[PDB]
RNA sequence: GCGGGGUGGAGCAGCCUGGUAGCUCGUCGGGCUCAUAACCCGAAGAUCGUCGGUUCAAAUCCGGCCCCCGCUACCA
């Protein structure tokens, strides 16, 4: 399995994806054919092996397979770790997916254009989003650099150089690229081998983990006899899974009583254990995993379970509906084109809650200096007392990032 | 959730008794909504109106109002003309 | 007119009642 | 730290790679015929059928091309509108990003197509259609 | 994975229930009109995706293999 899970942040079109092609040879399908003519728009998957050339020279002694003959000799590289990525869309208003992709990772990459004007709004956006959760892992990389003059990539170095020094980015150091002709991409694997570091995960702890995508493996016309069981796909943060586990999604459905409203927990096993193309009978933190479950995949179709998290079958975990956040703001609206002043916060006003992997919408009943009490639509599963949440308000249309802080129970 | 923009054509048209009408045209109508669309601006211009093949009717001159509705609801400023 | 009354009052009520459980 | 970076930056860099044919359009019917379909996309180094996917689908009309290289699309549009969606063409799919030269190869992978410039030697990569 | 279509240049009928390939347009020629492809007349042109079977005989019925568009969906 993967070890670890590194995001790759950036403004749309800078080339996250292909940076991602460059690295693992994968790519994000770029499908519903909406996003073939769009770009990625679902959360993309890729993983790959990083060996190291021990007989030779970095930063190209770092390489992707079990191959060292590649460069200086052929001595096998020894295998360091395997890893696992997850691309965040570009697009401003895809916001909302990319801050719950943001409760799985250990690690990210800022994904630069070399030749587009810097401080671009979802490249800040996201930046701020990474320095608020508390992903504090990040390695900048300036992408297009196949496309510009000599002189160009380096006022921009200055730029970026410049940005990130009152913000916490110390050496957050920038790894110039072409995604595109995978040319220096091995001292990109320097960096990450170095910088984004494998961090410890206690497995004692109470199993716990989070959804972002379930799939009806079952292609069109797979006969009764052999239907295959549902598919949630999601990553592990804190234990690890074993085959033939029982186990407890939540919140969970809501039933229909004419007009009232009421989730539940819904149970199954484990019935596979997959990581990459290859079957596992376990599973820890770092990567995504998927679970073959025996529940019926009408349930987990299109992605009906996206926002979920999957615990220990008889464990404890809330379920709210209302909710005590202590918080924090912004005092500008980075991600807006324009940068206008984030108001302070109303009573009776609709703002989009994402906590954990889940993105919910909710409503302000409270409002103190740091204390605010927020009734809510889709439940909420509150797995501890560490749950960070990050907190946006529709602005002009579309929906922006404006403040944060943790959830208290 | 989806995306689609498309080019709009804003215009002042001709119904039968009663004042002219104002026309929306050229959206994507796999993507877009005409009835959901239409019934919040109906709410916007307070007119009657209806869904016509690929097109929203609006009955009187709604055409500064439909466009600076339609900007809000997160369209381009620059897809749009008023005729 | 009671008609509407009835049922403009009854949407103000639950609107607002449901603002209010809100 | 620039030491690191501006070397990393010299390490990359050193790893680094005729008019246009009056388009002839008429009517008939309801047909609009560009008779040199076949002979400006052979002077442009396109496909025939990428020039007109694009000019189809910018229409939205259908066509297909003769027997002698000439674009039947299925509905009678004016003279001018076929040369203003061709040469919109021209620039999203022919025009390189570094010099303007039209002189250029159309690069075909899994999905990332790019416009190869035979004058400067840079790529323009093009969304895939 | 199911369909839906594929036919003179072009739009497409015909295929169910097999038996000289039709229409509209265009072209081309002539004619009619004062001049109009406006009308009247004629010609050209599709071995009907592909490959094969059955049949005396197929564009039709049959099955492998493609080409566009609805259905599905990133399929751990
Ligand atoms: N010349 C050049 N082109 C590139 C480079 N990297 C990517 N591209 C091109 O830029 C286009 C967009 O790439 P993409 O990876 O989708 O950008 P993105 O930011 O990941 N898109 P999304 O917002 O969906 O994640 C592609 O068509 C690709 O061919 C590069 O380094 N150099
Ligand atoms: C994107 S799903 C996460 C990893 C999964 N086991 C496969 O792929
Ligand atoms: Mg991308």
């Amino acid at each position: 399995q993967p070890e670890v899970n590194i995001g790759v942040v950036g403004h749309v079109d800078h080339g996250k994806t292909t940076l991602v092609q460059a690295i693992t040879g994968i790519w994000t399908s770029k499908h519903s054919e909406e996003l073939k003519r769009g770009m990625t728009i679902k959360l993309g998957y890729a993983e790959t092996n990083i060996g190291v050339c021990e007989s030779c020279k970095k930063p190209e002694a770092y390489v992707t397979e079990p191959s060292c003959k590649s460069c200086g000799s052929d001595d096998e590289p020894k295998f360091l770790r395997r890893i696992s990525f997850i691309d965040a869309p570009g697009h401003e208003v895809l916001m909302a997916t990319m801050l719950s992709g943001a409760a799985l990772m250990d690690g990210a990459i800022l994904v630069v254009a070399a030749n587009e004007p810097f401080p671009q709004p979802q490249t800040r956006e996201h930046f701020v989003a990474l320095g608020i959760i508390g992903v504090k892992n990040l390695i900048i990389v300036q992408n297009k650099v196949d496309v510009v003059s000599k002189e160009e990539a380096l006022s921009q170095y200055r730029q970026i150089k410049q940005f990130t020094k009152g913000t916490w980015a110390e050496n957050v150091p920038i790894i110039p690229v072409s995604a595109l002709h995978k040319i220096n991409i091995d001292s990109l694997i320097e960096g990450i081998e170095e910088y984004i570091k494998t961090p410890y995960r206690d497995l004692s702890q109470k199993p716990v983990m989070l959804v972002i995508r379930s799939f009806d493996v079952n292609k069109p016309g797979t006969q009764f006899n052999e239907l295959k069981g549902g598919v949630i796909g999601g990553s592990i943060i804190q234990g690890l899974f074993k085959v033939d586990q029982e186990i407890k999604v939540l919140p969970g459905l809501r039933v229909e009583k004419q007009g009232k409203v009421s989730y539940e927990p819904i149970f199954t096993k484990i019935s596979s254990i997959r990581f990459g193309d290859e079957e596992f009978k376990e599973a820890k933190p770092g990567g995504l995993v998927a679970i073959g479950t025996y529940l019926d995949p009408s349930l987990t179709k299109a992605d009906n379970l996206l926002g979920s998290i999957i615990t220990l079958a008889d464990a404890e975990v809330p379920v709210l509906w209302n909710i005590r956040i202590k918080y924090n703001l912004l005092e500008r609206v980075v991600g807006a084109k324009e940068m206008l002043k984030v108001d302070p916060i109303r009573a009776k006003e609709t703002l989009m809650l994402s906590v954990g992997s889940s993105t919910t919408l909710g409503i302000v009943t409270s409002v103190k200096k740091d204390e605010i009490e927020v009734e809510l639509r889709r439940p909420v599963a509150v797995w501890s007392n560490n749950i960070r949440t990050v907190i946006s308000r529709q602005i002009a249309g579309r929906w922006r990032m404006i403040g944060w802080g943790l959830v208290e129970i | 959730i989806a995306k689609e923009e498309q080019k709009i054509k804003i215009y002042v048209t001709k119904r039968r008794f009663g004042k002219l009408m104002t026309i929306i045209e050229g959206f994507d109508t796999s993507v877009i909504d005409l009835k959901e669309l239409a019934k919040k601006l109906k709410d916007i211009c307070a007119c009657g109106g209806t869904v016509k093949d690929n097109t929203i009717e609006l009955q009187g001159d709604h055409r500064k109002k439909v466009a600076e509705e339609l900007v809000k609801m997160g369209f381009s400023r620059d897809s749009i003309e008023i005729r | 007119m009671r008609w509407k009354w009835i049922k403009k009052r009854i949407r103000r009520l639950k609107r607002q009642r449901k603002k209010e459980r809100g | 730290s620039e030491k690191e970076y501006v070397e990393m930056l010299d390490r990359l860099y050193s790893k680094l790679p005729q008019s246009l044919p009056n388009m002839i359009i008429l009517n008939i019917g309801n047909t609009t015929i560009i008779r040199n379909f076949a002979e400006y996309c052979d002077r442009i180094r396109r496909e025939d059928k990428i020039c007109m996917k694009y000019l189809l689908k910018e229409l939205a009309a259908p066509g297909n091309v003769d027997d002698k290289g000439e674009l039947v699309i299925q509905g009678k549009f004016s003279s001018q509108v076929i040369n203003t969606l061709m040469e919109r063409f021209l620039k999203a799919y022919v025009e390189c990003s570094t010099c303007k030269s039209l002189d250029t190869i159309l690069k075909k992978e899994k999905k990332s197509w790019y416009i190869v410039c035979l004058a400067c030697g840079a790529q323009t990569p093009v969304k895939p259609l």
